[PDB]
This record gives C-alpha cells, structure tokens and sequence, in this order.
C-alpha cells in the first residue's frame, strides 16, 4: 500500500485497540466508586470484597487503557504532521487542556486509591476513587470535543494568510452539538460495557456458587443489569440526538449507514445486504424496516428526504474539486448493523438475569452461565464498531466542511498526512499490532485468572 | 510576542517537571537488574509505585502543550524523528503494563518479562531523550517548505551520543538517591553502592555534555546555570561518599537534573527547530505558534491548573514519604500460572 493508506492503518489499528479497554476504564470506575461508597455508608462487608475484586480487574484494564493511549497523544505529529499544523490553534486545546484537567487528576489518584487502603482515611480514600470516575469522564469529554471539531468545525476561521485553521471561541469549540451528543453518547455506551461486564462476571459466579459468595454477588448482578438497562436506555435517547446530527453536518455519513444511492423520500433501512458494495447500484437489500431512517434522519417517521451517495458525489465535487468523496461502503454498512444489532445481547442478558434473581432467587441454569460469557464482547465490540463508522464515515475528510460553518476550513487524510516513506510507516505498523495484540492476549488471560479466582 | 515568550517557559517547565520526577523512575527501573546481583527489586518497585503514573503525564502534558502553543514544532519534531520516538512509545508501552502486571502472576517467568518491560521503559527513555534534546539544540536539516528529509548521521553523531548517555547516567544516579531516600536497611546500603560507581563516571558525562552545548550552543547568561550544575554535581558528588544527607543527596542531584533541561531550553532559544541549512529557515517561536487568543484561553486553564497538579502531587509524595524496607514488603499476592 501507499503511505496515506498505511498511516490510515495505524491510527486505526492502535487506537481501536485503545478503544478496547476506554469504555470498561470510564463505566467501570464510578461503579466501584458506588460499591465502595455503599460499604462505607451500610458497613457491608459484601460490598467490600466486591470493591476488591472488580477493583483488581479494574487495575489490570486500567493499566493497559494508559499504554494503549500513550502512543495517540504523539501520533498526530508523526504520521499527520501536515493535518496537526492545519488544525493546531484549534485541536490542540482539547488536548492540552485534557491533559491538566483530567490526566493529571485520573493518573495521580488512583495511585492514592491502590496503596491508600490502610493510610489514607475512608473518608479521604473514597474521594479518591471519586476523583478518578469523575476525571475519566473529564478526559472523555475533552478528547471527543476534539474529534467533534473534524466531524463539525464550530468556531474556529480559514485565515487565508497562512494555511492553517485558527480557534475563534473556545466556548463554541467546547459547547458543540456534535460535541455534546457524541460525549454523553460514549459514556453511555462505557456504562453499558462496564454494566454488562460487573453483570456477566457476577451472574456467572452465581451459577458456579450454586453447582456468603452468593450474597455478595447477586447485589452486584442487579445493579449490574440495572445499569446497563439505564445505558441503553440513554443510547437509545443519545442515540437519537446524534442520527439527527449526522443528518444536516454530514449528509454523506447518514446515507453511508443506509448505502443509499437516489434521493428517494422515507427510504426504508434494510437489515442485510450482499455484495462487496463497490458501485452501489446492483445492492440487494433484505429485511427491509420502515420508520426507522426517517425517524433517525429528523425524528420523524415520515416525510424525510435523504440524498444519495451519488447525489451527493456530484454535489462535492461542484464546490471542493474533483475527489472521491464515497467512503468504504462495505466496512461503515455492516459496522453500523454491528452497532445496533449488538444491543441485543446486553439488553437480552440484563433482562433474564433480572427475571432469575426474583425474589432472591440464585439461578442455576448451565445455559445462563454460558450466557453471560457470550455477552461480555458484546459491549465491547459495538462500542468498537461505533466509533469505526464515525471515523470511516467521514472518508475521505480529516477535518468534514461544516455546511452551516466556514467552508474553507477543511482537510482530506491524504493532504493530512506526512511525508514518511512506506517503509518506515509500515515497520512502525507492524510493530504496533503485535505489541498490542500480545498485550491483549495477556490482558484477556489475566482478567479470565483472577474472574475464576474470585476473592 | 509576550505570551508567545512565556509558554515557551511553560513547555520548558512541562519537560523540567517531567525531567524531575520521571528521571527517578527511569533510574529505578534501569537499577532493578543489578539490585538481584526479588525482595530488593519489589522494594525499590513500590518506591514509585503510587506515583509513576502521575509522573508520566508531565510528558503527556508537555507532548499536548506543544501540539496546542506552536502546531509547528509540535508537527516538526515528532515527524522529523520517528524513529528515536517509536522506540521510546515501545519502552512506554512495556512499563506501562509491566509494573502493574508484575505481581498479578507469581511465577519466576512471569516476572522475568514483566522485569524487562520495565527496562524496556526506564532505558529506551533515559537514553533517546537525551538524544532527541540534544537533536534539537544541534539542530535539524529544515529547508523553506518545512521538510526535514532526516538522515542517520544527523541522529547518531558524537554530540547526540553524548547526551543520551549523560540523560541515562544521570538518571541512574538520580534513581539511586531516590531510592537511598525513599529505602532504609540493607536495600539503602546497596543504593550508595552504586551512587559512587555512578558518581565520576556520571559527572564526566555530564559536564562534558554540558561544556559542549555551552561552548557550541549556549548563550551568556547560561554559563550561570552551568556553573550551578557544576556546584550540584560535585556537592552530589561528595554526599554519596558519606551517607550524611538523604534528602539533601537527592536535592544536589535534583538540581542537576533541573539544570540540564534549562540549559538546553536556554540554548535552544528563540528557535524551536533550528535549520542546519539556513537559519532564517528555522522555527522558531514567533512564526510557528498559536494566535494570542488561543494561548490566551491556554494561560488561564494553564494559570489554574498547573499550580493546582503541583498541589497534590506533592501531597502525594508527603502521603508515601515514610521509608520501606525489606520487611514492610507485603507478601507476593499472585495467582499461579
Ligand atoms: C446481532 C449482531 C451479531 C450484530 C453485529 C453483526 C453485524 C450486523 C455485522 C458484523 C458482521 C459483518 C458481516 C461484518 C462486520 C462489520 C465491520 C467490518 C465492522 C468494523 C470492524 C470492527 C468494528 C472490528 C472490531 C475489532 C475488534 C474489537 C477486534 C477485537 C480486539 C483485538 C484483540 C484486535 C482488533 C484490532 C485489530 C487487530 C484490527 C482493528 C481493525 C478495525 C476493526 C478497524 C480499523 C480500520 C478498518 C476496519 C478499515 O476498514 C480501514 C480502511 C481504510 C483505512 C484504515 C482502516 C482501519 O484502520
Ligand atoms: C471516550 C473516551 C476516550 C477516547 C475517544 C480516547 N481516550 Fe485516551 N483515554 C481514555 C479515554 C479516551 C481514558 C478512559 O480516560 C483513559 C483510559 C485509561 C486511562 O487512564 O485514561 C485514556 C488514557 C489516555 C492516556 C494515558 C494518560 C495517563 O493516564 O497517563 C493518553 C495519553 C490518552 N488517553 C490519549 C488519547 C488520545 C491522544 C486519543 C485520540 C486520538 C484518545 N486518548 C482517545
Ligand atoms: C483526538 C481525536 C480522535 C479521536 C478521539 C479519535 C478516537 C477514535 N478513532 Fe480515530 N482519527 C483521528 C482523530 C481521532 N480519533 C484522525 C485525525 C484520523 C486521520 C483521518 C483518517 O485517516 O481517516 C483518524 C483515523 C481513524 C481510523 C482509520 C479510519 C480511516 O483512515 O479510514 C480508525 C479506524 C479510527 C478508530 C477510532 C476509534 C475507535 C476511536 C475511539 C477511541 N480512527
Ligand atoms: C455501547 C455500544 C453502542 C451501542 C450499543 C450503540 C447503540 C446505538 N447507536 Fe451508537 N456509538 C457508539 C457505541 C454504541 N452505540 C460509539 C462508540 C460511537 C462513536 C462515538 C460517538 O458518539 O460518535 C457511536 C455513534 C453513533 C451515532 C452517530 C454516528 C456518527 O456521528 O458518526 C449514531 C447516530 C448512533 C445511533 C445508535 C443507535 C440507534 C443505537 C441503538 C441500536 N451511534
């Protein structure tokens, strides 16, 4: 491959990576918090042996979530050097600010919070937890404004003196729609994989208890399940906040979850289709639902008129040039199915976990233990695959044109990136992807060790 | 302009913080190996233990400040030199899950990796620092377009050598004053051990690196901040020969290690990646930063924050300031394999 291609490999592959171990750090760190708070308040020694071992599982993800990071922070500048001057007096404020304001309170404190059970006091030892499920939500909040500013630029002038994008407000840079719908989204989505994973791991100790342990865990199965039912609940409703968003910022990204081709009105979304989905015209659609786009395009089921691929292909080239403005059909179709389709699992399990511990009930049914296993990816993956169709949607922009916003201020990747030869990006690819892949490996065998250890 | 001066001082202090507490920990995890020639490596391990995370972001901050103050250095420097920094990222990532991850397995080859993930961690950094500072103060081949087109002699030449090794020397005598404080019993003992074989070597190191980028690359007023190194260095020197003074040991050597980053901080002024072509070519702070307003609105999230990180981080520091020693390790809390 080319050099904009492989750069476009290794900003992704390390950061889904990254993006593996994010969403269990930020759900899972206020949820400690409340089993540590709730042992503090009730003097439940159940609640404390919960603290310890999600705790510990907890840290070994942490750990992982921090080395995974690392290399994003310096990416931009060593394989997007040209995008990182373009939008440096604007994206680099999230960044640095993040860093301040939540890096430093996240990275110091839970230092406080492993090797302060015995020094700190408990009341001083609970806030410090406190101050880490607060600051994984800062360093969220921050760091998604910033990819905001590439999917919608608010706020922020062309200046045609030099070639770069210049901040305006920062108000409006932190107070995006965009900004605002994506970061309550993703904490929802980190909640749901965190509420799954606190739901799963206790539901299937239940199960191998009954073939006081039992008494611990089951507590930590509803409030696991109950969370993840509140997560969805608030997808559903964030989720419906950005379809709207993605409507009129980027009408591309809108049609490329549907491969729409015309400019038909109320299109109806189709569940499967074959082909590799090169040219578009010859897609076979199959299970086709209604009132679904219409209703994510402008919250209505009818009377929505959304443009085609095609449409607009023509349309983008009248005002930015000659470009291929299609992105990957193939991967944003089935990685938007993949999204959506992997709710199913989560909302199913919390569902039937609720409806065995009834009354006090401990479930016994091999097949839930089976389960429960089966559904921990779940969140995990559509969490993945989310954010994949927010980044390959926007192909082949680095920085989208915002359509109400400064049209001059915009970048395509291939403009965006270096001038390192396809060798040098390739070594640091490869190296990249077995370092992680080893890493995961161990990650996913030390928390199978300590979940089957138990206390 | 007058902020474009004063977060030129503000990155500097971003990498001086980050020089200060993230150069004993380099010199602890570089100090591991030769402390077994268990007990003694988990020991000196839990000296940095609550705070090598918090450390660490210095780095991540000064990285973000760049990229937020002058886009240009920020896309300059970390493109030019991707190979120096895609080693030190590997380092990072290895010490990163290593010290975490050391005591989950008890298992003599689960600690052997976990051991080497840390040496990964603490020498890759300790050395290529040194050399990616000493790049930038000799100078990088910008032309007029902003290319770089790097070459290896400009890498690996006998100044960017001798810095890496002064850093990475230096370190390691900063992590064995560190540990020497923070340590008490036969662990202590063994850190002065090696602080005086790593006292002479170490000062050559370092005052011949620093007479260099002085005679080659320094400016008048830096000669007083070489001359205080010199006056740390050799009160460093002689408070290891006589165990007198832990903290004042690990303050003398603090102070060199301040003075290093000053140095070449002043010396690489007001350019930002001198051109070794044409210096009217070379970034400096004036035609690579931000706008006022945007290092206007960083001041004040800068002004608030900064002064507030130093305000628990030293805190924390006075939370583990009691000694460990031998006996106060707890007892190896890991699965089998
Ligand atoms: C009910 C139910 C099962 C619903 C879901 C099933 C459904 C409806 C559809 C999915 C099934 C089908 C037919 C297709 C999959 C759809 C699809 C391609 C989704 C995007 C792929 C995706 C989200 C993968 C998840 C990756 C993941 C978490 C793997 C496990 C974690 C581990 C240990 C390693 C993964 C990291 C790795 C080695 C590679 C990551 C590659 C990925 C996923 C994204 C990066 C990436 C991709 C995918 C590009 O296409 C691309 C194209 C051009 C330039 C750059 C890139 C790029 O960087
Ligand atoms: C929505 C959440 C989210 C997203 C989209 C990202 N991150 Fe992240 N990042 C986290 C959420 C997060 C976190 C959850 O806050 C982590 C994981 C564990 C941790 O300590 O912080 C983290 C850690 C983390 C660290 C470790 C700092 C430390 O604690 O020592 C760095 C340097 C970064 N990230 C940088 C990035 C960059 C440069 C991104 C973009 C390219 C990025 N992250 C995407
Ligand atoms: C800081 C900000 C940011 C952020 C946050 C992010 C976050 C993220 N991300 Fe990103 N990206 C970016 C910035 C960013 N990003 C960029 C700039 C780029 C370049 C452009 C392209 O290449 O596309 C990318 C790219 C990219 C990719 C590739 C695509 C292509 O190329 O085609 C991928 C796959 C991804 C994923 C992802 C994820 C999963 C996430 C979650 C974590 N990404
Ligand atoms: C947890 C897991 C998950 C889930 C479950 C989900 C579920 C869902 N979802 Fe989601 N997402 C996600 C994760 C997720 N998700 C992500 C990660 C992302 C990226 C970030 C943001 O926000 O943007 C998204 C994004 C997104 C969006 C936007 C796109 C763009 O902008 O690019 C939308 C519209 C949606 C919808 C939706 C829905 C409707 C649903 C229902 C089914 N989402």
């Amino acid at each position: 491959m080319n050099v904009v291609d492989i750069s476009r490999w290794q900003f992704g592959i390390t950061t889904v990576y990254h993006f593996i171990f994010v969403p269990l750090t930020i759900g899972l760190a206020p949820l400690i918090a409340v089993m540590q708070t709730l042992w503090v308040v009730t003097d439940n020694p159940a609640w404390y042996r919960l603290t310890k071992f999600f705790g510990k599982l907890f840290l070994i993800n942490f750990a992982i979530g921090v080395a995974t990071g690392i290399v994003q922070e310096f990416q931009f500048g060593m394989n997007w050097s040209e995008y990182s001057r373009f939008v440096g007096d604007v994206f680099g404020a999230p960044l640095a600010m993040e860093g301040l304001a939540a890096f430093f309170f996240e990275s110091t404190f839970i230092g406080l919070w492993i090797f302060g059970w015995n020094r700190l006091p408990r009341l001083v030892h609970l806030a410090c937890i406190w101050i880490v499920a607060i600051a994984v939500n800062v360093s969220a909040f921050f760091i998604i404004a910033a990819n905001s500013f590439m999917q919608h630029p608010v706020g922020a002038h062309y200046n045609p003196t030099t070639g770069r994008a210049e901040l305006s407000s920062i108000v409006v840079l932190l107070t995006n729609n965009t900004a605002q719908a994506a970061f309550t989204h993703t904490v929802s989505g980190a909640l749901l994989t965190a509420g799954t994973f606190v739901a799963a791991v206790s539901a299937w100790w239940l199960v191998r208890s009954s073939t006081d342990t039992q008494a611990m865990y089951r507590p930590a199965t509803i409030l696991g399940c109950w969370v993840a039912l509140a997560a969805t609940a608030g997808l559903l409703f964030t989720g419906d906040h950005q379809g709207k968003l993605m409507f009129q910022q980027q009408p591309m990204k809108m049609a490329s979850a549907e491969s729409l081709c015309d400019t038909q009105t109320d299109p109806n979304f189709s569940v499967l289709t074959v082909g590799r989905q090169n040219n578009c015209d010859s897609l076979t659609r199959v299970i086709e639902v209604p009132y679904v786009l219409p209703f994510l395009a402008e919250g209505r089921i009818s009377g929505v008129t959304l443009q085609g691929i095609r449409d607009l292909q023509q349309e983008y080239q009248q005002r930015f040039g000659p470009n291929d403005y299609r992105p990957n059909l193939f991967v944003t179709y089935w990685s938007f199915r993949m999204m959506i389709g992997l709710m199913a699992i989560p909302v199913l399990f919390a569902l039937i976990a609720l409806w065995l511990t009834r009354g006090g009930q401990i479930p016994n049914q091999r097949w839930f233990s089976w389960l429960a296993l089966l559904t921990m990816p779940a969140p995990f993956l559509a969490n993945s695959a989310g954010w994949v169709f927010t980044e390959m949607g926007r192909q082949p922009w680095v920085v989208v044109p915002n359509p109400t916003g400064d049209q001059l201020v915009r970048l395509t990747v291939k403009a965006g990136v270096s001038d390192h030869s396809a060798t040098v990006v390739a070594t640091s690819l490869l190296m990249f992807t077995l370092v992680y892949a080893v890493l995961a490996v161990i990650w996913c065998w030390l928390l199978k060790r300590y979940i089957v250890e138990g206390p | 302009m007058v902020l474009q001066e004063l977060w030129f001082g503000v990155i500097a202090a971003l990498f001086l913080g980050f020089f200060i507490l993230e150069g004993f920990d380099f010199g602890v995890g570089m100090l591991m190996a030769p402390f077994a020639h268990e007990t003694h490596r988990r020991t000196a391990l839990n000296t940095i233990g609550p705070v090598w995370d918090g450390n660490e972001v210095w780095l991540i901050t000064a990285g973000a400040a760049i990229f937020a103050a002058f886009p240009g250095w920020y896309a300059t420097v970390f493109s030019a030199l991707y190979l120096p920094l895609l080693a030190i990222l590997f380092g990072m990532i290895l010490r990163a899950v290593a010290i975490e991850w050391r005591g989950k397995i008890d298992d003599p080859k689960w600690r052997t990796g976990a051991d080497f993930g840390i040496a990964a961690g603490s020498w890759l950094p300790a050395l290529l620092w040194g050399v990616a500072f000493a790049i930038l103060v000799r100078g990088l081949p910008v032309d007029a377009n902003g290319h770089v087109a790097l070459s290896i002699p400009d890498v690996l030449n006998a100044y960017t050598l001798l810095g890496g090794l002064a850093t990475a020397g230096l370190f390691s005598l900063y992590g064995a004053v560190f540990i020497a404080l923070k340590t008490s019993g036969p662990i202590r003992d063994d850190a002065y051990r090696f602080a005086v074989w790593l006292s002479l070597p170490v000062a050559g190191l370092v005052a011949g690196f620093g007479l260099w980028t002085q005679l080659a690359y320094g400016k008048d007023w830096t000669w007083l901040v070489l001359a205080v190194a010199g006056c740390a260095q050799a009160a460093a020197t002689v408070l290891v020969w006589r165990r007198v003074s832990d903290g004042w040991a690990f303050m003398c050597t603090l102070i060199v290690v301040a003075a290093v980053v000053v140095l070449l901080f002043g010396a690489l002024y007001p350019n930002l990646v001198p051109s070794t072509l044409n210096p009217q070519w070379s970034l400096t702070i004036h035609n690579a930063s931000s706008t006022p307003y945007t290092l206007k609105i960083m001041t004040w999230v800068t002004a608030f924050f900064a002064p507030l990180t130093v305000a628990y981080q030293t805190w924390t520091y006075w939370v583990f300031r009691q000694r460990i020693s031998a006996e106060r390790i707890p007892p190896p809390t890991g699965l089998a394999r």
